[PDB]
DNA sequence: TATAATGGGAGCACGGATGC
């Protein structure tokens, strides 16, 4: 279905707070933020999608996706607070996408 | 408005009461499509504390 | 790199293994 003002501007916030909630668990466990970033959507989006990424200097495995995830875990209250702000904020930046994806279409058919 | 505390003083044929009152006074606020509620349903909030 | 835009377009024949 079709966003409505209030959820598209929701779902951009976010995606956005979640980005700045990636940054500062690179600031605080002082790990990589792209590394992060692919568990925080590993997680989000499952075993199903596991790869390894091209700018990652490290194989994305579910050993190391795990390993990365409890060391998340294992952070405070306030430091794990960021975590769920990502995890939501992935999950926000896939409704957006699968939302707006009708507006493709509507532009590409002229091409 | 609920009286906590009554406390009567008697003087000539009347009483006088000092009540110790507690009561709630409502204020509506308009939320638009680019604000976001940070609070939930019955929580407690004091001065300086964010609501939206 | 920012007004808003959100669901396409076109276009005869007989024989034989299968599939409901």
């Amino acid at each position: 279905p079709l966003l409505t003002l209030e959820e598209e501007v929701e779902l951009a916030r976010k995606v956005e707070e979640g980005m700045e909630a990636i940054k500062k668990l690179s600031e605080i466990t002082g790990l990589d933020p792209d590394l992060i970033r692919e568990v925080v959507r590993a997680k989000i989006l499952g075993s199903a999608r596991v790869r390894h990424i091209p700018g990652l200097k490290e194989t994305l495995d579910p050993k190391t996706v795990e390993e990365i995830d409890q060391k998340l875990k294992s952070l405070p209250k306030e430091h794990k607070r960021y975590l769920h702000i990502a995890r939501e904020g992935e999950a926000a930046r896939q409704h957006l996408i699968e939302a707006n994806l009708r507006l493709v279409v509507s532009i590409a058919k002229k091409y | 408005v609920r009286a906590a505390q009554v406390e009567a003083e008697e003087e000539g044929e009347t009483v006088y009461l000092t009540l110790f009152l507690e009561w709630t006074e409502p204020k509506d606020y308009r939320v638009q499509p680019h604000m976001n509620v940070v609070v939930p349903e019955g929580a407690r909030v004091e001065a300086g504390d964010k609501i939206v």
